[PDB]
């Protein structure tokens, strides 16, 4: 009834052979093409007409198949290859894209470097205080960040953001922002973020004393 | 060679019309071997082809959008356009223009060759709001950054020293706050020996509110 791609996502080591499959919705007559969409970018055509490489595409990519069953292969996965891969048909006078396969890299554990930032003076003058904790260049994504204010554990007043996987060393970075009113901010002295992570021997705490 | 650039508004109010224009350079739109299409990507979802136009003016549409969509071409200005009527939140998406190469003698085979960089369209009742930009100041390696707070809609772009600093920059994905506005931060790591000597400046651009801000970040 509809196009499929399998798997929907996969995690592979650098140097691994990666194979992903596509099922067209009918026996194809027009080209079956493959696009790569790296995070934050438009898609880019890699393979057209089932198996033909666009000029300048690296030789580690290939495609094959016939009828309704198609395959896309990366013979030796490189860090720059993290992306979502889409097959594409043109049948019944419509372009249709497959649901996409997200390819991530698994690498060895890597410890975060931790930094803490006080609110700026400009922001305080406006009645709000944002305290920011940064975990830089770690693997895997999973990590526990706890905010403590005068040794009191916080909840409900922080939000986290995580970068996309780095295209060179396959690590992540993470920010946790604690947001208080300026009034509440000034009622306490020590602000600390405590980081627990598989790459750390024990929790790492970065702190500052207001005043 | 061939390059495509989308242009159009960032917010559109519900039930009103979305208008985008793609300008083609590095080649004429009037080529017999090329079609001109629009593809959208809703947040976190896949790709959806909207329709294509040939330089003669013949258009072909995705059936589920044909009633509301109109794609036209203007050879004089070397551009083609998309008008999408009666928009709803379901039409919030990034909209890409693209060139389609066709070849063949007994059958006409297609692939999408060159894409634009995409324009973020948000359907909403709310007014635009430009961000406030605050320094994230440092205490080997040192980190510094910029906090870009309370803007709507997406996107903002951040760069450092007007692009002369790209090494170790991390511009985080925006988060939706409880206030219903977005915020993000961009951070960079630098030699701690350079602090107090070197000057670091984050440049924030939010086109819907026509905001361009440069913020010096000092230790």
């Amino acid at each position: 009834i509809q196009m499929t791609q399998s798997p929907s996502s996969l995690s592979a080591s650098v140097g691994d052979r990666v194979t992903i499959t596509c099922q067209a919705s009918q026996v194809i007559s027009n080209y079956l093409n493959w696009y790569q969409q790296k995070p934050g970018k438009a898609p880019k055509l890699l393979i057209y007409d089932t198996s033909n490489l666009k000029t300048g595409v690296p030789s580690r990519f290939s495609g094959s198949g016939s009828g309704t069953d198609f395959t896309f292969t990366i013979s030796s996965l490189q860090p720059e290859d993290i992306a979502t891969y889409y097959c594409q048909q043109y049948e019944n006078l419509q372009f249709t894209f497959g649901p996409g396969t997200k390819v991530d890299i698994k690498r060895t554990v890597a410890a975060p470097s931790v930094f803490i930032f006080p609110p700026s003076d400009e922001q305080l003058k406006s009645g709000t205080a944002s305290v920011v904790c940064l975990l830089n260049n770690f693997y895997p994504r999973e990590a526990k960040v706890q905010w403590k204010v005068d040794n009191a554990l916080q909840s409900g007043n922080s939000q986290e953001s995580v970068t996309e996987q780095d295209s060179k060393d396959s690590t992540y970075s993470l920010s946790s922002t604690l947001t208080l009113s300026k009034a509440d901010y000034e009622k306490h002295k020590v602000y600390a973020c405590e980081v627990t992570h598989q790459g750390l021997r024990s929790p790492v705490t970065k702190s500052f004393n207001r005043g | 060679q061939l390059q495509l650039q989308e242009s159009g508004p960032g917010l559109v109010k519900p039930s009103e019309t979305l208008s985008l224009t793609c300008t083609v350079s590095g080649g004429s739109i009037s080529s017999s071997s090329f079609y001109w299409g629009w593809i959208r990507q809703p947040p976190g979802k896949g790709l959806e082809w909207i329709g294509s136009v040939y330089y003669s003016g013949g258009a072909s549409y995705n059936p589920s959008l044909k009633s509301r969509a109109t794609i036209s071409v203007d050879t004089s200005k070397n551009q083609f356009s998309l008008n999408l009527d009666s928009v709803s939140a379901a039409d919030t998406a990034i909209y890409y223009c693209a060139s389609i190469y066709g070849s063949g003698t007994f059958y006409y085979y297609f692939y999408m060759d060159v894409w634009g960089k995409g324009s973020t369209v948000t359907v909403s009742s709310a007014s635009t709001k430009g961000p406030s930009v605050f320094p994230l100041a440092p205490s080997g390696t040192a980190a510094l950054g910029c906090l870009v707070k309370d803007y709507f809609p997406e996107p903002v772009t951040v760069s450092w020293n007007s692009g002369a600093l790209t090494s170790g920059v991390h511009t985080f994905p925006a988060v939706l706050q409880s206030s219903g506005l977005y915020s993000l931060s961009s951070v960079v790591t630098v030699p701690s020996s350079s602090l107090g000597t070197q000057t670091y400046i984050c440049n924030v651009n939010h086109k819907p509110s026509n905001t361009k801000v440069d913020k010096k970040v000092e230790p």
